């Protein structure tokens, strides 16, 4: 029977509180499919084949065999579209200063390599590694090369580090790295000294969690599979399709030439309209599940779209859309028909409990945080900001007040000091 | 304008036509061989074989006519199933086998493929799939020798059933009485085949005919009895139409480097089809390849704006696309679309009539595999790799920031659709009205 | 005595070249890992059931076993197949006379032709009258039994002779070692290499893996 | 051509029934696309073996016509569902989502109706005429280090 996890009883209590000590940084990955192999297929030649006896017959049929072509081609261009959704997010293609100062954090991993022929990243080179016929059936190239693809996820990177939420918003504003990460910080609720105070185990945390996915990527490939489908669905389609020119469908042969060669027109006509029937219901079967399969493509293009915007263009404060954890950045890298985002999170890490109270009273006063809680360590009490432990004395200027003891559950006294 | 049913046309790239390198000659292969095949002795045997027994002869080693045969009066029938009799000389076989013998003329109604009546269950059976022709005529003028020409026999019962040219000789006594018969007569335990009275003053159903039935071995092994037709020197390198020993179509016929095992005579793909042979007259490998092929997609400005057009020939290279002009089969076909003073290879294929730049710009008509094209300065289409946008370094430093000083009040328009035509349809009246 | 088969008997199928492909086929073979009855040069040697075909194979110091019978009956009454290697040729005839009866040379025929270190393959099959014969040829440091590993059988021979056959023999010449199985009908999956040849081969009927 | 999303819209639903319509004069094997020919030439037996060829035809335009409008219905849905989520968090609110509602910061927006859609007049504040400044994460005074609220 399987399990759904370790049980775990929470130490609730009217007046006890866990406060993190502690944090991690931690580096995640998601990985998503953006465009699907570009085809079309020539219906007349795979339905007929270099046989004027044939496409005669498949005249009688009218505009089936057009609204077929009509339908691939509309697959084919919203790859281009949904690929141009995703990475064309940035007006100009923003480059890198010379100098990688960047207050600690070490993006040479991610950031382009001119060694190579491609100016992948490493990582981009890790992903393009671990993922993998004249019957009228073609394949298209896209419209954007994977050079290009590169060019954009380079600028986008590039962007990111040098302005922060910025160059999404308007033009790209410089500010140095260290000080964005402290207003990401602040954007999760944790003051800005934290970061500036503990800024160098910040960084090896960072530096680590990227070294990681390296070694992930290099041994657990299986994480590409969502990708790796991509390539299989279409491949194993294509195969099917090819592979239903060898039968019968009651017909006398599979091969039109034993029709054509055997037999004379009043009995070939009825044995290749065998054919003609079974090959366009083959195409129709074919045709209808790339449509279908086109759309599940699409959703998964703008669900991307959405997480550059909302992620690597901004901070998201939305729970469990960009890695778990409070967000605080995400980087993207290209991959096979598809994005990886590289979400970068704040893990609250060394849990420690305490005693609690709403409000305090002073002189009759009732006492509120106006950032933070009340908490002790059973002899005195303090005010901490939420998300990590830092005690500061109760005082006028971290409090504000409102009516007298009486009306709150749970209030305590002790002294409020002022400055 | 014909493939979009419309007489303007709006910019852009279309799909529409599929160029192939067309058959040049026709070349034709078949054995070495010219002896005629023994036709005389199977139809014109002196005194043919008791239908209990029936004689079968195998043909092979030689050059057929079947036309001295059809087009013969001397037949009452001529029944042919998989193939038209008209094809049996294009058409050949690794052997074909001739069965035969005198039958009751009401009987020769039971000689064809899944045909049901005494003889057709006992003493002769064709199977249900039969590839041939069978071949009977009346032959009271020979074989009705005055009444008493007990001689030819059949089957009404002995045991069980007859398979599909199974062969039987047989005379254990018919036991269709419950006694264990022993070899001695009584009631319902009889002599085992059954007898023809041909008197030659018989009614029609009552005389003899004489039967012969050709079985057509169309297996994959190298062919041995052929028509009368003629072979062709062969031709390599360039596309032709073709015959070898029966297997038509069209190809680009090569020298190949597939080592066939020494049985093996043809190679085939996924799609079933052929793509290789070995010749019949020189015994060497050669590929039945595929005669190149490609969409024809036409890119051009609005109607509205230019009637000048460029063409791209979809995978194919511009080193072996052969049109140039209407001797060639119709697509493209124009009198310069192969050859013109402005060709250019693109990943995607050869493009052609399109003036290739050395500058970029934003993506106008996309082409693929990062090319594009538009109709400028004098006008051309030209063809250019498309910019991804302006380059800019960020003026990035450890403690330097930019700050906006001033702001500005954007409206932008999102367009979204939300509904569409309630359409209702009653099939009946579709359908039939 | 019995000895088991394991993944010997493979053959090819049709005459069609085919490049790189897992092609999947149904026909007579011998099932992977059923047994074969084994026998040697003593007196080992009486007439066997033909059954649907025969796979055969021997093991010998200088080739002894010469060629085989196969009949209804092998009786002196009806036509029944003589293969033999005579030293010259293979030699092939249909007669009815058992003009040398036991399972050695001593040294209306309907149709003929004429053309323990080491082991020898052959597969005999009849399919509307055609009989087919295939063979492979090889030294083996195995002492007895059947090498354990994959090599494909190669066409020798098809003679149109239309004999209803259902028993045979073996022959030796005399002034070795000798096992057979039979072909029954399974699905096969075969892998044809770039060089038109199979390479291995999958008994899909054989377990669930198989299957899978 | 600013509205191409909506006459895209018109165009296709137009397109799908004007082939539903033209493959009314498609044989499919038959001697006649007109249904009163077969009947009026033929007699029963053999009329009716004509007759199941234009049916068999007729029925498969037809199914292949409702599942293309069963798929672009789904199309229509999502761009629906999208619409009314931008009514909901755009025009009912003001929205933190980058991008969502149009390139800058976003302040507010408007509906307007268009036929078989809605177009939103997106009003973002964007930023203009930046200068450089020198720049520090704190401020050492009486050797306490100060950070901006
Ligand atoms: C917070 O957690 C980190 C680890 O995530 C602690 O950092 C380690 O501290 C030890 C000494 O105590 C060093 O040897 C390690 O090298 C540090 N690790 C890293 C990754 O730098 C940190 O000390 C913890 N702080 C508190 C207050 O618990
Ligand atoms: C950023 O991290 C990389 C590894 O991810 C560091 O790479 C080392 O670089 C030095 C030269 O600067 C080489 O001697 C080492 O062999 C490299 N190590 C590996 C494992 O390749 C790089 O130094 C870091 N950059 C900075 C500025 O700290
Ligand atoms: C609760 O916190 C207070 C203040 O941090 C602790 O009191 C201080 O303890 C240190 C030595 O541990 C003394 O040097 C200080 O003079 C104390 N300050 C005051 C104002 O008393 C107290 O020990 C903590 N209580 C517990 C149980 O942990
Ligand atoms: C908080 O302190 C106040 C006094 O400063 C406490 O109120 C007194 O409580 C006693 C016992 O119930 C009464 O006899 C007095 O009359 C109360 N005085 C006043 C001014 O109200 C109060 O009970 C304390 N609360 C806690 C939680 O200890
Ligand atoms: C092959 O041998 C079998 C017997 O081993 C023959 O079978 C008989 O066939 C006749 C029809 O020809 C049936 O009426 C009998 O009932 C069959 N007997 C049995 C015992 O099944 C068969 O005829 C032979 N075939 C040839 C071509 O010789
Ligand atoms: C918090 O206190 C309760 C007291 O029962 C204990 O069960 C729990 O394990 C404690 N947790 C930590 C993080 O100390
Ligand atoms: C919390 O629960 C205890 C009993 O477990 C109770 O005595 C106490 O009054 C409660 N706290 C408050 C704020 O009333
Ligand atoms: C059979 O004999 C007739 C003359 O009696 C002759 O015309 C015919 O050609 C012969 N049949 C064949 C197949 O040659
Ligand atoms: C076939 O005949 C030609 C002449 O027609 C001869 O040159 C060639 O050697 C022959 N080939 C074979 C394989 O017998
Ligand atoms: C199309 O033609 C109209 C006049 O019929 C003209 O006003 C318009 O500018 C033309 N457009 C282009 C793109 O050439
Ligand atoms: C086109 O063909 C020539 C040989 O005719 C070859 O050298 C060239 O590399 C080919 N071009 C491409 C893009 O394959
Ligand atoms: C285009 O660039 C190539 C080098 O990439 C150069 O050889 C060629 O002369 C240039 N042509 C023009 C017209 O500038
Ligand atoms: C092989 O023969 C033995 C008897 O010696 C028997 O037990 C065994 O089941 C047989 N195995 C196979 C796979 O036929
Ligand atoms: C030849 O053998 C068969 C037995 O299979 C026999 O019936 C036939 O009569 C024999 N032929 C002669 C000429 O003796
Ligand atoms: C082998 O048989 C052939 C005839 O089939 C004969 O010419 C040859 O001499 C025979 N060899 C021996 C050694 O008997
Ligand atoms: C395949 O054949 C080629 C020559 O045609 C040879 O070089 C190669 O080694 C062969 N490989 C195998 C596995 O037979
Ligand atoms: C800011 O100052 C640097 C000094 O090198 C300069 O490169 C950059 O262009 C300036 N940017 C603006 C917006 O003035």
């Amino acid at each position: 029977t399987m399990s759904l996890g370790a049980e775990n009883s929470v130490a609730y209590s009217n007046n006890s509180i866990a406060i993190p000590t502690n944090f991690t940084i931690s580096v995640t990955t998601e990985i998503l499919p953006v465009s699907m192999t570009k085809t079309s297929v020539d219906c007349t030649m795979y339905i007929c084949g270099d046989s004027t006896e044939c496409s005669n017959l498949l005249l009688q049929y009218g505009s089936f065999c057009t609204q077929l072509n009509r339908a691939l081609t509309g697959i084919a261009v919203e790859q281009d579209k949904n690929t141009q959704e995703v990475f064309a997010q940035v007006k100009q293609i923003y480059k890198t200063p010379p100098i990688k100062d960047f207050g600690g954090f070490n993006f040479s991993q991610i950031l382009p390599d001119p060694s190579k022929p491609s100016k992948r990243s490493f990582i981009e080179d890790l992903l393009f590694n671990k993922v993998t016929k004249f019957n009228g059936l073609t394949v298209l190239p896209p419209l954007l090369t994977d050079e290009m693809i590169a060019q954009y996820t380079s600028a986008l990177l590039a962007g990111t580090i040098t302005s922060g939420w910025t160059f999404g918003a308007g033009a790209a504003l410089q500010i140095p790295f260290a000080m964005q990460m402290a207003y990401r910080f602040n954007g999760i609720g944790v003051t800005q000294n934290v970061l500036y105070e503990n800024q160098k185990l910040i960084a090896n945390q960072f530096n680590s969690a990227i070294g990681k996915i390296q070694d992930s990527l290099s041994s657990t490939a299986s994480a590409l599979g969502k990708l790796q489908n991509v390539v299989n669905q279409n491949a194993q389609a294509l195969n099917t399709l090819v592979k239903q020119l060898s039968s019968n469908f009651g017909a006398i042969s599979s091969v039109l030439n034993d029709i054509l060669s055997r037999l004379d027109k009043v009995e070939a006509e009825v044995q290749i309209d065998r054919l003609i029937t079974g090959r366009l219901q083959s195409l129709q079967t074919y045709v209808t599940q790339q449509l279908i399969r086109a759309a599940e493509i699409r959703a998964s293009a703008n669900l991307a779209a959405t997480k550059m915007s909302e992620c690597v263009l901004g901070q998201s404060k939305r729970v469990d859309f960009c890695g778990k954890g409070y967000h605080l950045m995400s980087f993207p890298q290209s991959a096979p028909h598809g994005v990886v985002f590289l979400h970068v999170t704040y893990v609250p890490a060394q849990e420690k409990n305490f005693t609690t109270a709403p409000a305090i009273c002073h002189d009759g006063k009732a006492h509120f945080p106006r950032e933070g809680v009340f908490v002790s360590n059973g002899t005195h009490w303090f005010v901490t900001q939420r998300n990590f432990y830092e005690p500061q004395i109760i005082t006028t200027d971290n409090t504000f007040v409102s009516g007298n003891c009486d009306v709150v559950i749970g209030i305590v006294n002790n002294t409020v000091y002022d400055p | 304008k014909c493939t979009l049913k419309s007489f303007t046309v709006e910019k852009g790239i279309y799909q529409t036509s599929n160029f192939r390198v067309q058959p040049t000659e026709s070349i034709v292969r078949f054995p070495n061989i010219t002896n005629l095949c023994p036709f005389g002795e199977v139809f014109n045997a002196t005194r043919f074989a008791s239908v209990y027994a029936w004689n079968r002869k195998r043909i092979s080693n030689c050059v057929a006519d079947y036309s001295v045969l059809y087009n013969s009066a001397s037949f009452s029938t001529f029944k042919c199933y998989g193939v038209s009799p008209t094809k049996l000389n294009d058409l050949c076989f690794t052997n074909v086998y001739a069965d035969s013998f005198v039958i009751r003329g009401d009987e020769v109604r039971q000689i064809a493929p899944g045909q049901t009546g005494k003889i057709a269950d006992y003493n002769y059976k064709l199977p249900d799939d039969f590839t041939g022709c069978v071949i009977a005529w009346n032959s009271n003028n020979l074989d009705s020798k005055v009444g008493g020409n007990y001689n030819y026999r059949y089957r009404l019962f002995r045991k069980s059933n007859l398979k599909p040219f199974e062969r039987d000789i047989s005379t254990e006594i018919y036991q269709a009485g419950s006694k264990p018969c022993n070899g001695v007569e009584g009631f319902n335990c009889y002599f085992p085949l059954q007898s023809y009275g041909f008197q030659p003053t018989n009614g029609v159903g009552y005389q003899p005919y004489r039967v012969v039935v050709l079985s057509f071995e169309l297996l994959h092994a190298p062919a041995t009895v052929c028509g009368p037709k003629k072979s062709t020197n062969l031709v390599k390198n360039k596309c032709v139409n073709f015959n070898f020993n029966g297997l038509t179509g069209t190809g680009v016929l090569t020298e190949s480097n597939k080592k066939f095992l020494p049985f093996q005579q043809f190679g085939r793909d996924i799609a079933d089809t052929t793509d290789a042979v070995r010749d019949p007259q020189t015994l060497e490998i050669l590929d039945i390849t595929p005669c190149s092929f490609g969409g024809v997609s036409v890119i051009t400005p609005g109607t509205n704006t230019s009637n000048q057009v460029a063409v791209l020939y979809q995978g194919v290279n511009c080193t072996e696309v052969p049109v140039a002009i209407h001797a060639d089969q119709l697509t493209p076909t124009w009198r310069v679309y192969s050859t013109g003073s402005n060709v250019f290879q693109t990943r995607a294929g050869c493009l052609i009539g399109a003036e290739h730049v050395n500058n970029s710009y934003e993506c106008d008509i996309p082409i693929g595999a990062g090319i594009c094209a538009s109709y400028q300065t004098s006008q051309s289409i030209i063809a250019y790799t498309m910019s991804l946008g302006a380059e800019n370094s960020v003026a990035y430093s450890n403690n330097s920031i930019a700050i906006p000083t001033n702001f500005t009040i954007s409206v932008t328009t999102e367009i979204l659709p939300v509904s569409m035509t309630k359409t209702s349809v009653d099939c009946t009246m579709y359908i039939c009205g | 005595a019995y000895t088991n088969s394991f993944t010997r008997g493979v053959y090819y199928p049709d005459k069609v070249f085919r490049s790189s492909v897992l092609h999947s086929t149904q026909d007579l073979f011998l099932p992977f890992f059923s047994n074969v009855t084994w026998f040697h040069a003593i007196h080992d040697n009486p007439v066997l059931p033909f059954n649907d075909g025969v796979y055969f194979a021997s093991t010998e110091k200088s080739n002894i076993i010469r060629g085989w019978i196969f009949g209804t009956t092998l009786d002196s009454k009806t036509q029944s197949l003589l293969i033999v290697n005579n030293a010259t040729n293979v030699v092939i005839k249909v007669c009815e006379f058992q003009f040398c009866n036991d399972p050695f040379l001593d040294v209306n025929c309907t149709f003929e032709y004429v053309s323990f270190k080491n082991l020898r393959e052959f597969v005999f099959k009849n399919i509307d009258g055609y009989f087919k014969i295939y063979s492979k040829h090889t030294p083996i440091n195995l002492v007895r039994d059947l090498p354990q590993g994959f090599s494909a059988l190669e066409p020798l021979v098809d003679l149109p002779i239309g004999i209803n056959i259902t028993r045979f023999q073996t022959l030796l010449a005399l002034h070795a070692a000798y096992y057979v199985g039979y072909l029954q009908p399974r699905t096969f999956l075969l892998k044809y290499n770039e060089n038109g040849t199979i390479t291995d081969a999958v008994d899909c009927a054989l377990d669930p893996l198989s299957e899978t």
